[PDB]
């Protein structure tokens, strides 16, 4: 299953 | 083997056969992925070319708004990125993971892809919901070559 990287997520 | 799988493996014969038998070129799988998206994800240049030449829609998005462009950008498949940019897809579209083609190129340290996106109108100052842009991300990850390309582009605009 083609997947994109989880990108940084800031609170 | 599903048309998606044939595409991902670069099985040109079986894939070309299947497009004859049935109209399935733009058939999506459960996650909304077109064969083209699978081909882009696996850097199958020949297949991407075949699909685009035979009616595959490059603007169709996955369920999470994933694009063939972002998938190819994330892996640094420069030759596929050019082809898809040449289709006239939107360069600045976001998905549900908050990513754009530029942000995935930056994240993967794909300098040539970043250059190509910026030249095609990708805007390095657009921010995620977190408040960071592509320059910010490049600085954060310590990708100095990527940083310089983006800073250089910005400088030429101002």
């Amino acid at each position: 299953l083609p997947t994109l990287p989880k990108l940084p997520s800031l609170s | 083997l599903s048309v998606h799988q044939l595409a991902a493996q670069g099985e040109m014969l079986y894939l070309a056969t299947r497009i004859e038998q049935e109209n399935v070129i733009n058939h999506t799988d459960e996650e909304g992925f077109t064969p083209l998206m699978w081909a882009a994800a696996h850097g199958q240049i020949a297949v991407v070319e075949f699909l685009l030449q035979n009616g595959a829609d490059p603007q169709l998005l996955g369920k999470g708004r994933e694009s063939a462009l972002s998938l190819a950008c994330s892996k640094g498949y420069t030759d596929i990125v050019k082809m898809l940019l040449d289709c006239g897809v939107d360069v600045n579209e976001y998905d549900w993971n908050g990513g754009t083609p530029l942000l995935y190129a930056v994240h993967g340290n794909h300098v040539k892809c970043v250059k190509m996106l910026l030249e095609s109108g990708a805007d390095p100052t657009i921010e995620t919901d977190s408040g960071y842009n592509s320059m910010d991300l490049a600085v954060a990850l310590g990708y100095r070559s990527v940083q310089q390309v983006i800073e250089s582009h910005l400088l030429k605009l101002l």
